[PDB]
């Protein structure tokens, strides 16, 4: 009997209240800023580069992605802000690469396309990190990988940050080989001239598609060949579609132009013989009972004020139906069961400072979810220590670790969304980036750092004064003030959401109004892989 | 995410090609830019008997017509007139 | 075979190690060079290669000159028949 | 019948030759420099810090490690040069942490000890990377982890580098929990004050040992008698180490080997001749067969496909009775060499034999004819074969390592169990001088396309910075300052290091190998 | 989005061309000959034997099969030409046994029925081979076996050929027991007298049905009421068949498919044009793409590596909504063709897609340059790739099949699920004229070595017997008289036969494929 | 075979012998040139080991 009436979460906010108006204004300003910056990034490498790229007859990378995916299907771009002001004077819109998840021939696939307009497709360190993150996502979710290869190889300056280390360029080929061995299809479309690094990608791919004239695969370019051995040869002769298709045999398909290559890619994906099957139960999808745009007023942009996470939950779950678990024990943490687009999910949100009871409750809920094979969703809003200096945090250590372990050992799909501050060990406890969530997103008003700037400033001043006192050097009172002002500024700049998004941490920033859609797409993508059994370590106590 | 998707499609009217830029609005309507003019279009397909009909509103003007898509030609049948549009064939 | 006798029985004509530039030549048009004497030094890749005389006979001719390109496994020093 | 006589590799070098003398002199100078730098690093954080640490009653970290391991057992320290000149003005001897593999109660274990004398034990980014590398090694080889802890917590300067990243200071806890789940033991001794929130490291450990007064996971008395976090109470450092040895003895673990074993025999030639044989100049070429003959048991080597793709050397040998498949570089890589290496890797994976790579690579052969014959195709399938291999892989860089050749010969990105480099090695994307020619040509051509003029003097001036920068980045010390390449090693100790590494790596069972599509 | 328009293979042949008319005439003559011979074979053992069999009250075996299977369901008979002129003076229509695959109670089952009219049901060696082949097919495809039994036991003449060998008349019982162990059902109906010790066949069966008076396992009354060997008692043939249908219905089996399915669409061109396209002359060459276009759903084909090794055709298509990988011959095999085939086979095995081979092979390219480039090496790895494949493999021989090309393209020795040949096929170790030249040269050289003289006339006379003998052995009927090649098929029915074969073969799950060493 | 050993002169690996090659395509070639220990070890790469004689 599924009729059973059930109470629904959420309440109607007071629109007339001045606090709601101010929060809405601040959030709207932040969202407008984000939208305009994303537009500028989407503009591309530049006008002259785009003109040259079009003159060569090629398609712009976004046009390639639009033509590749199924008509009208949504596209979930990842890390749109990678490289945003990362380097002092060089502009790298989007990191020089485009990654996302879309549906090709009815199959969800991960797409990686190089933007030839940005430095001729050269690989910056951030580009390598972004590509590695996309490959890791695809491997974890068992998604086929499609590469639209048009690159000039590694950026010759800054080679030390791209070539040598484990998470450097070679990890790309390593991941390609591993995923091929694990029956995850690899498809490479050589849409333009590659290089030594670019050449290896089509070789390791299961299927290759190379354009007749623009596509050129050479293990070493003409300039590189001349530098290495003093040999002169034309680009087409050294590497070309006809040569690779007919004599060398590297190419697997021959394409007349970009549109033909995309059509061939769609056909190849069609002939994959893959069917998606779900393990979790499904129910009809229902929309939430409250508008999503009220989240602007509810949350605002000031981290000092506190908001009930139950409102956020009620505005993003199917029908605003929530089954709270252990409501009155450790009330600073909110846990319960809900469904997003018919998918069962276990929601773990922050409502205040973490205590021993909250940690135990979270551990219990995580164990339940792992036992029942239910995906987990974390909403992080860790609180500053302005309210409580210490609160005998030693008690928290004994129990915080229980949650950190339980979260780490979980094998169910985990998605983390940072709606507010995320500091200290609370970030680790609530499925931080280091604990391998399937996806991680942040709202435009989030702040992340080891501790708040004010708290950090006080700690540094005290340590220096005590050490100086043992040394016998007087520590000036004015010096303590002098140290504090720069530290506060540095922490604020570093904690910015754009600072974290420029580095490949925290994937991309998302408008709060689109949280439900983003979560639905992410869970639908992550459900491709089967859910394995979970093995836990030794729970202390 | 944070952008509006615009689709470039080419439709051959008679002997002259026409390029249309279609924008997928969040609300479900479409904004089509043809030459220097923009139109706000929304509609749906409902089937009566074995015939499929298209009910749509263009810039606040609503109309209904029978829609037939055979080969690379689109047939729009209505009391006002009949329209044939040819979808270009990839080389 | 234990005494490495079969190891000795190996011979072949001089050839270019790979495709690259010949930096200099130690063998003139007509000269008497014992086996192992350097004929040319070639730099096609990061490394450098010195060509030793396959046989002690006089060199008949020099096919390549400094700054030129020598294809892979192509003769460089022609040896007069004995 | 194992009595059949087998020919032995190697030959006696000419000591009187001037080339041998020069190479020996250069290698001896390099080794002396390395030894003196290692001595200075071993000195520790500083005199005042060491005096304060001793005054507190604690033991120095190296003394702790010496007392922890079995008497006389060798200790294999890892990444001794981490943080060497990594930061502009701050000195971080050894990265602030000490990691290595030693035998405790007859069991090989990975030991991670914080050096409290260096910045009070604060974690620099290099320290986090070193600890993560040690944890990854232990997880791969299924070695119990012992964490002597004296940490001041994250270094507040450069906080963004260490606290937030996935591979940065949160992974240390994640690895500890996963190792416990897989039954790899995790044991933590709090020999020093955990002023920061490092209390998590003992809490997540299966067993804790905390010293009575120095240990402060915030009171040792509060923790030992009330919090219960402590599973053992130790009077001082020596008592804590004794308790750790007892705890390790109570692990109920027995090492079992899958590979066959044979009696060990020493090589037929002295190891110190490698100095003269190899020298310090990368331009000259040396036969890798000499190096193989000076590091294998009895100098016995069974070459495989000797006359096909002779630029690559492959064969079977035994080190300390352990079967091994040796893959060495003797010149530029070609299609035949790549195919031969693929064939050998497939054989080794099928027979479950550990692989050893000796890198002297200078790049992949490039040319129109070579591109016609799919040199890139052979490189890729050879690389794939290396990546998909599941047998223990150990890589040693005895010379240059550039371009895709580094990836082909089991580079750092392909997860070898261990990686070592000799003092003469240089690692870069491409050679410095060639790198210079490539950049100048692209800029000159771009100017020609836009109608701009590129001055000949400007192009040459652009090349000179590139030449100097490439040399500095390639220096072995620069690579080992970062955690790439584990530790620089003395060529005379190569056999011992390889034996210890293989003995440690044989703890884990050898799994089956699954290969991807072989592009024919 | 599966709408994506896709180009279709095939072209309209020129009906007015004289070559088309001649090829059509020859193929029509061959097909008419095949049909008339099949009719005569279907006639049965003889008029007197049939009259006696009917007088006994029993049903003819074909009537039994017709009544057993579901109404209107197609029946796929196998090896209709077994024993055709195999023995000098004895006629054995159909080998004395009838085997095929049909649907009983909605379940595909393998049916083996003895023809009592042929020598009283005695087992000739060809009969044993045919039954063993049917049992092997059923075991591979996990099909329930139904054995209508009317056997007179081993034919005493040629007893040494059938009773003693491992693959001879003792294997029939072994297969029955193994199939029962693997849960593949074994059901036996004794519709006729088991005069000999054929009592074992019902006893080893899981379920037995014995007719009241005709059926003996030595008395039906003794066996049914007392021996208990009988699990079911039937009044006559119709009752026995009804009981068999009920027993099959009580099997509790459900067929489940692993491969994806799509709606079925007919090919865009008529099948009867294959007569003109292919003809009957093996010297002329035809494009295999026409044959592919006339037998695939919608004539949709996705070629793989079209321009590399063009003598071999590979791609993806669907037959009756079943994905398939087609590998066809368009000329002499070369190194590039072998590599392309190996790559395609690896892809198909990885994706778990059934493979279909179309054989028009004339041998492997031979030459000094070809030997230099390892033509034998590439042939070996394709031979290996084909052998190690675990996906369902079906081979169809549309033309010549000689030399190692037969082994490369999934010959009978490599265990394809089914093998069929068209009427124009010729199979031999090499072409007869070519064999002739080779034998004469060896003998002439041997005489020269010993100082003997070989006459030119004698060498030519030696060649003539070889030419005639090779043609007789290559004839399709000669191969199908032995159980090699299953049954000769009408090219117009190729699509239906392939669909039925794949539907039957999809019953068993598809296992993982493990490959040996790829000799790169 | 996983591993091959071919004798220097007696061992000769040809996919088709000289008489067979002549019959198939009318090509004349010596047995050693078409297939031999040195050729297979050095150029074709089929051979994995090179042996002087039977005992080796
Ligand atoms: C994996 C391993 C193990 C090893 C390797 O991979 S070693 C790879 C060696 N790379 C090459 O061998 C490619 C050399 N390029 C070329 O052959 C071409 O250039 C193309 C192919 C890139 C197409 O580009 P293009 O020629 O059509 O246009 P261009 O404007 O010239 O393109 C931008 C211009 O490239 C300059 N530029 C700066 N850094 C690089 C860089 N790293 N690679 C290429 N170009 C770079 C940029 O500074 C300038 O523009 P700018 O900054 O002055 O405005
Ligand atoms: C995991 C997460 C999620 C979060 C965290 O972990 S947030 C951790 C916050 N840390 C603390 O809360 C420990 C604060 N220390 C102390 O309470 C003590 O200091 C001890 C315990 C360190 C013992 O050391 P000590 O007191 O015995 O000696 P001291 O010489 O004073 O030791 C060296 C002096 O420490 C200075 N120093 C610089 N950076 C740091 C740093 N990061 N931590 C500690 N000290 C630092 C150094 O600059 C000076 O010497 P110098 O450089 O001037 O010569
Ligand atoms: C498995 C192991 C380990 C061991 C064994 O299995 S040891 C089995 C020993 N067999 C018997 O013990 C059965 C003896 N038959 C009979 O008891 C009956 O005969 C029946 C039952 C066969 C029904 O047949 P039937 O009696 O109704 O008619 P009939 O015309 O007589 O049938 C044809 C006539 O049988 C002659 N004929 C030739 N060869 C045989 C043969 N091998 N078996 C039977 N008959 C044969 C045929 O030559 C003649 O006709 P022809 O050739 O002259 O025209
Ligand atoms: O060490 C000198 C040459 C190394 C780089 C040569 C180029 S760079 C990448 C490509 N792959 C190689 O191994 N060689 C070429
Ligand atoms: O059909 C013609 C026979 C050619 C194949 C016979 C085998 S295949 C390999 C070997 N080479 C030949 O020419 N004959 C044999």
């Amino acid at each position: 009997y599924h009729g059973d009436s059930v109470a629904s979460l959420g309440t109607q906010p007071d629109l007339g209240s001045a606090l709601y108006q101010e929060n809405y204004k601040q959030m709207k300003a932040l969202v407008n800023q984000l939208h305009e910056r994303v537009e500028h990034i989407k503009l591309g490498g530049g006008e002259k580069a785009r003109a040259l790229h079009i003159s060569r007859g090629k398609l712009l990378p976004r046009e390639r992605i639009d033509n590749l995916i199924d008509p009208g299907s949504p596209f979930l771009e990842l890390s749109q802000f990678a490289g945003y002001q990362l380097y002092d004077n060089e502009e790298v819109p989007g990191g020089g690469i485009i990654t996302g998840i879309g549906r090709v021939s009815g199959v969800e696939c991960m797409i990686i396309a190089n933007d030839a307009t940005v430095k001729g497709g050269a690989y910056y360190p951030v580009t390598v990190k972004k590509q590695l993150r996309a490959q890791e996502i695809a491997m974890q979710n068992r998604l086929p990988c499609i590469y639209l290869v048009d690159s000039g190889g590694a950026y010759l300056p800054r080679q030390a940050d791209v070539f040598p280390d484990r998470d450097h360029f070679g990890r790309t080929f390593y991941n390609q080989a591993i995923m091929s061995s694990k029956n995850i299809a690899q498809i490479a479309v050589v849409m333009g001239s590659c290089t030594a690094g670019g050449a290896y990608v089509p070789a390791m791919a299961d299927e290759n598609i190379i354009v007749r004239k623009q596509g050129t695969i050479f293990l070493a370019g003409p300039p590189l060949v001349k530098a290495a051995t003093g040999e002169e040869v034309s680009a087409e002769d050294l590497g070309g579609a006809d040569l690779h298709c007919r004599k060398s045999g590297v190419s697997d398909h021959w394409a007349l132009d970009d549109h033909h290559a995309l059509h061939l890619t769609r056909k190849v994906v069609r002939n994959l013989n893959y069917q998606k099957k779900l393990d979790v139960t499904i129910e009809p999808s229902e929309e939430p009972l409250f508008p999503a745009d009220e989240l602007y007023g509810i949350v605002g942009a000031n981290l000092k004020r506190s908001f009930d996470v139950r409102e956020v939950i009620a505005r993003i779950v199917d029908g605003s139906r929530f089954t709270e678990f252990k409501a009155f024990y450790g009330d600073t943490l909110v846990t319960g069961f809900a469904r997003i687009f018919g998918y069962p999910v276990g929601i773990v949100g922050n409502n205040g400072v973490l205590f021993s009871e909250s940690a135990k409750k979270g551990t219990h809920f995580v164990q339940l979810c792992c036992q029942r094979n239910i995906p987990l969703l974390f909403l992080q809003n860790i609180t500053g220590f302005m309210v409580g200096r210490e609160y005998e945090a030693e008690g928290i250590a004994k129990d915080g670790a229980k949650m950190v372990a339980a979260v780490a050992c979980a094998q169910v799909p985990k998605i983390t969304l940072i709606i507010g501050g995320s500091y200290g060990a609370g970030n680790y406890g609530m499925c931080g980036r280091a604990y391998s969530p399937r996806f991680l997103y942040i709202w435009p008003n989030a702040r992340i750092s080891v501790m708040g700037g004010e708290q950090a400033a006080n700690v540094l001043a005290t340590i220096t004064k005590d050490q100086r006192a043992r040394e016998g050097k007087q520590f000036s009172s004015a010096d303590e003030a002098a140290l504090k002002e720069p530290i506060i500024k540095k922490f604020e700049e570093e904690g910015n959401p754009y600072y974290s998004s420029a580095r490949v941490w925290d994937d991309g920033i998302i408008d709060p109004a689109d949280t439900r859609l983003v979560l639905g797409l992410s869970f639908s993508a992550a459900l491709n892989a089967p859910i394995e059994k979970t093995d836990f370590g030794i729970f202390r106590m | 995410l944070n952008i509006s998707y615009t689709r470039n499609m080419t439709l051959k009217d008679g002997k002259n090609n026409v390029a249309i830029a279609v924008t997928y609005n969040h609300d479900g309507s479409y904004s089509m830019q043809i030459e220097d003019k923009t139109f706000q279009v929304l509609g749906n397909l409902y089937s009566e008997g074995d015939c499929t009909y298209l009910k749509c509103s263009v810039n606040g003007v609503a109309s209904k017509a029978k829609l037939i898509i055979l080969e690379n030609t689109i047939y729009l049948f209505s009391k006002e007139g009949s329209i044939e549009i040819d979808i270009p064939v990839p080389k | 075979y234990l005494s490495s006798v079969s190891s000795q029985e190996t011979q072949g004509g001089p050839l270019a190690p790979m495709t690259g530039t010949i930096e200099k030549v130690f063998v003139k048009a007509g000269d008497k060079v014992k086996a192992g004497d350097s004929l040319m030094v070639m730099i096609a890749m990061k490394m450098e290669h010195t060509i030793k005389s396959p046989k002690d006979g006089t060199v008949k001719k020099v096919f390549y000159r400094e700054g030129a390109q020598a294809n892979r496994h192509t003769p460089l020093v022609e040896f007069e028949e004995e």
